[PDB]
RNA sequence: AAACAUCUCAGUAUCGGGAGGAACAGAAAACGCAAUGUGAUGUCGUUAGUAACCGCGAGUGAACGCGAUACAGCCCAAACC
RNA sequence: ACUCGUACGGUCACUGAAUCCUGCCCAGUGCAGGUAUCUGAACACCUCGUACAAGAGGACGAAGGACCUGUCAACGGCGGG
RNA sequence: GCUUUACUGCAGGCUGUCGCUGAGGACUCUCACUCCGGGAGGAGGACACCGAUAGCCGGGCA
């Protein structure tokens, strides 16, 4: 069994959810997480500077 | 080598010829307070220490005469160019 | 004449000696047994506390916080390194002792501000320091001419910030001359050098 | 290189956990207050599934009801004693003081109250040999004298399930069911089989350790592996 | 550094914590143009690529002072009550 | 973590059902044990040096090594004349 | 990326020493401290654990 597009077809599982802090497809109703904004890791929201160039 | 422990040469001290006995350079000690024990202490720490890590270089197949003449009226000592001697004895 | 206070101060010279040593031997037993940060009543050293600015008054607080001894509890370099930044063992952190207790005292009261601290002693395993904090939203504070600066909005997280005495002379601020180059008037300022 | 497989087992991740979730109870000898007042009936024999041995369900006098390690030939009905005065019968507990010398015992505590350490596997007993009012000497499984606190607590009698060794797997997949019980990563892959990254004898054209096999008590995790400390290998000498 | 380990890149990138409208510093256990002299602290210009460091290699690199900007000095602990 | 586990255990390795078998070698390397004597760091101690300190030397000496022994189903070896 | 008796280092282990740490070159004790016990109490004990440093080993790792 290929690892393309063959593998492709097992893919109905639902990870990645609209989040109720920020509004992004970005947490995970498995971990419970958003991987955007940090929402059920951290009260501070999740940032970081290498979000950018360093001068900038 | 042979060479005689004593003989007439100049005396640069006396500026003229004198007796002199020749003896080989001995190794005095070191206090280990020189400004590069110092550096040593320093700069040695975590990791590699530069030019501290580096082991003692190798040996020259034959050395030069390391002597002293020290002239038998005055007391004081001259150094002059040395020579490579494989072997080097004093007669007398 | 001498103050009482003078005998309490003159003890502590010498805590391993007289009767200071059995009452630390003793308390020490209970210490061991009380977690990383207790409110306590009353100031073990009340000579030192009085001096650093302690009043026996509303909205002043006292807290003994251990902390475990030793160097830096440092994580080996999992990527590579040269020789030189691959040290794990003997690197030490850059903050006393003292100034990480009067941190976990400050997170323990949110409310209030550091003011000051000092030792209390140590075993072979852990140093105990006692930290005075104040209660900036209290009116017995507030209305104090002595300690009612430590109100200010500027003053807020003070120890968070190294603005304690023990902040400032772990940052090397103490001489006002040679050997201050780099320290005042912050370490930051001056490239992080000092 | 990479982290051997011994030291992926430290991690405790699931492949190396033991089937707690599944294990049925601590066999540890029952507290009693003084004076022996404690006796129970065996109530039912059981499966061990962490031991691969019979465990007996006991209902004691006083309504606890704990599954004990059984020694042979325990059946249910039988009526067991723990305490001080216990009487000295097969399948009753109390401290090697009370017991006469010369008694084989088992689930031997290793410090008074602990519950058992010793002898406590399939078919196997410690030997009670000397008596004292200091120290009471047993002879363990392995062969090794140990010297105990006379107020250690034993069962007398062997433990049941003895022969268990006797009869071969056969199969790799009877080896499997029992793996599948414990806390064990199986089957195993040759160190000497794997590449030079993932073991200090992997690599090579032909298989072979290269390197002597005994490695030093000092040698760092990662490097410990084959013979450990041997004080001699083979069959000679 | 024409490799490279001290050194460099650099206390830079990035990470943890925290305050403000600005922060931090700050009224000498200072300076040491050594003096019959200066007089809290930032900062700007300069002192200066100087002193100092350094496989004494490549490189790293201040301060006092001076000219400016702005100027401001106070409160406890203890003694005695 | 192993482990609701305790030598009929479980960890670390090698060989790879049964059957008939598995010789010689401990010099080198590895492991392990022992060790009169030798060697063997720091602190403390002693001598010199310094009104002190740097420093030089001494006495003591742990593991380790030297040295002895055990060990090849331990790495491996079993030639030329 | 991998190897090793390549260079230089770093973890880790063993070992001595100082602190924890107490009383009367071998010793006793209990009071810190450790372990067992539900508890009383028992076992151990100035050792061990832990902090610091020194020597040895150290492709496990850079
Ligand atoms: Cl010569
Ligand atoms: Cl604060
Ligand atoms: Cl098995
Ligand atoms: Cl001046
Ligand atoms: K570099
Ligand atoms: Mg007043
Ligand atoms: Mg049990
Ligand atoms: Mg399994
Ligand atoms: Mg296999
Ligand atoms: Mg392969
Ligand atoms: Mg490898
Ligand atoms: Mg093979
Ligand atoms: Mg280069
Ligand atoms: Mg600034
Ligand atoms: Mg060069
Ligand atoms: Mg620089
Ligand atoms: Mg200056
Ligand atoms: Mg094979
Ligand atoms: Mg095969
Ligand atoms: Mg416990
Ligand atoms: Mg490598
Ligand atoms: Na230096
Ligand atoms: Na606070
Ligand atoms: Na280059
Ligand atoms: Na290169
Ligand atoms: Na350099
Ligand atoms: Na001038
Ligand atoms: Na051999
Ligand atoms: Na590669
Ligand atoms: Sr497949
Ligand atoms: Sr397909
Ligand atoms: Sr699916
Ligand atoms: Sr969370
Ligand atoms: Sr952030
Ligand atoms: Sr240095
Ligand atoms: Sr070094
Ligand atoms: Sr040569
Ligand atoms: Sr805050
Ligand atoms: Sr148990
Ligand atoms: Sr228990
Ligand atoms: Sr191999
Ligand atoms: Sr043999
Ligand atoms: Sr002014
Ligand atoms: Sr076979
Ligand atoms: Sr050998």
């Amino acid at each position: 069994t290929g690892a393309g597009t063959p593998s492709q077809g097992k893919k109905n599982t639902t990870t990645h959810t609209k989040c109720r802090r920020c509004g992004e497809k970005s947490y995970h109703t498995k971990k419970k997480v958003c991987s955007s904004c940090g929402f059920g890791k951290s009260a501070k929201r999740r940032d970081y500077e290498w979000q950018s160039k360093a001068g900038e | 080598m042979q060479m005689p422990r004593r003989f007439n040469t100049y005396c640069p001290h006396c500026n003229e010829h004198q007796e002199h006995e020749v003896e080989k350079v001995r190794s005095g000690r070191q206090t280990g307070m020189k400004w590069i024990d110092r550096q040593r202490e320093r700069n040695s720490g975590i990791g590699n220490d530069g030019k501290f890590s580096k082991v003692p270089g190798g040996d020259k197949p034959t050395k030069k005469t390391d002597l002293k003449y020290r002239c038998g009226e005055c007391g004081k000592a001259h150094l002059r160019e040395g020579w490579r001697a494989g072997r080097l004895e004093f007669q007398e | 004449a001498r103050s009482a206070y003078s005998y309490i101060r003159d003890a502590w010279e010498n805590p391993g000696d007289g009767q200071l040593a059995e009452l630390q031997w003793q308390r020490q037993q209970e210490w061991r047994n009380e977690g990383a940060v207790e409110r306590i009543e009353r100031p073990t050293r009340l000579d030192k506390a009085r001096s650093q600015g302690y009043k026996a008054k509303q909205g002043v607080i006292v807290a003994r916080v251990s902390v475990r001894k030793g160097s830096a509890r440092k994580r080996r370099h999992k990527a590579g390194r040269r020789s030189k930044r691959q040290g794990v063992t003997r690197i030490t952190r850059r903050k006393d002792i003292q100034r990480v207790a009067e941190e976990r005292a400050s997170r323990t009261f949110p409310n209030l501000r550091v003011l000051n601290s000092y030792s209390v002693g140590q075993d072979g395993r852990q140093k105990w320091h006692e930290v005075i904090l104040i209660d900036p939203n209290h009116p017995a504070i507030q209305n104090d001419d002595d300690l009612s600066w430590i109100c200010a909005d500027d003053q807020a997280d003070r120890v968070f910030r190294g603005l304690t005495g023990a902040g400032r002379r772990n940052r090397g601020l103490s001489g006002k001359g040679k050997g201050s180059e780099k320290t005042r008037p912050s370490l930051r300022s001056n490239g992080g050098k000092a | 290189g990479r982290r051997i497989q011994g030291q992926r087992r430290g991690r405790g991740t699931s492949t190396f956990r033991a089937p707690s979730h599944r294990y049925k109870a601590d066999l540890e000898h029952r507290k009693v207050e003084d004076g022996d007042v404690i006796a129970g009936t065996v109530v039912d024999i059981e499966h061990d599934p962490a031991r691969s041995a019979p465990v007996a369900a006991v209902e004691f006098e006083d309504g606890d009801r704990r599954l004990i390690l059984a020694p042979e030939g325990v059946g249910v009905g039988d009526e067991l004693q723990v305490g001080v005065s216990a009487e000295i019968a097969p399948g009753n507990t109390l401290p090697l003081a009370e017991i006469p010398e010369g008694v084989p015992v088992c689930n031997v505590e290793s410090s008074p109250g602990d519950g058992g350490k010793f002898a406590r596997a399939s078919g196997v007993n410690a030997q009670l040999l000397t008596h004292d009012r200091n120290v009471a000497v047993v002879k363990l499984p392995s062969g090794e004298m140990k010297r105990l606190d006379p107020q250690c607590r034993a069962t007398i009698g062997v433990v049941a399930g003895g022969g268990r060794t006797d009869k071969p797997f056969v199969k790799a997949g009877n080896k499997h069911h029992k793996m599948k019980a414990r806390g064990t990563k199986w089957p195993n892959v040759r160190g000497v089989a794997m590449n030079a990254v993932d073991h200090p004898f992997g690599g090579g054209g032909r298989q072979h350790p290269g390197k002597p096999k005994s490695i030093s008590r000092n040698a760092p995790p990662g490097r410990k592996v084959g013979d450990i400390a041997s004080k001699r290998t083979g069959r000679g000498g």
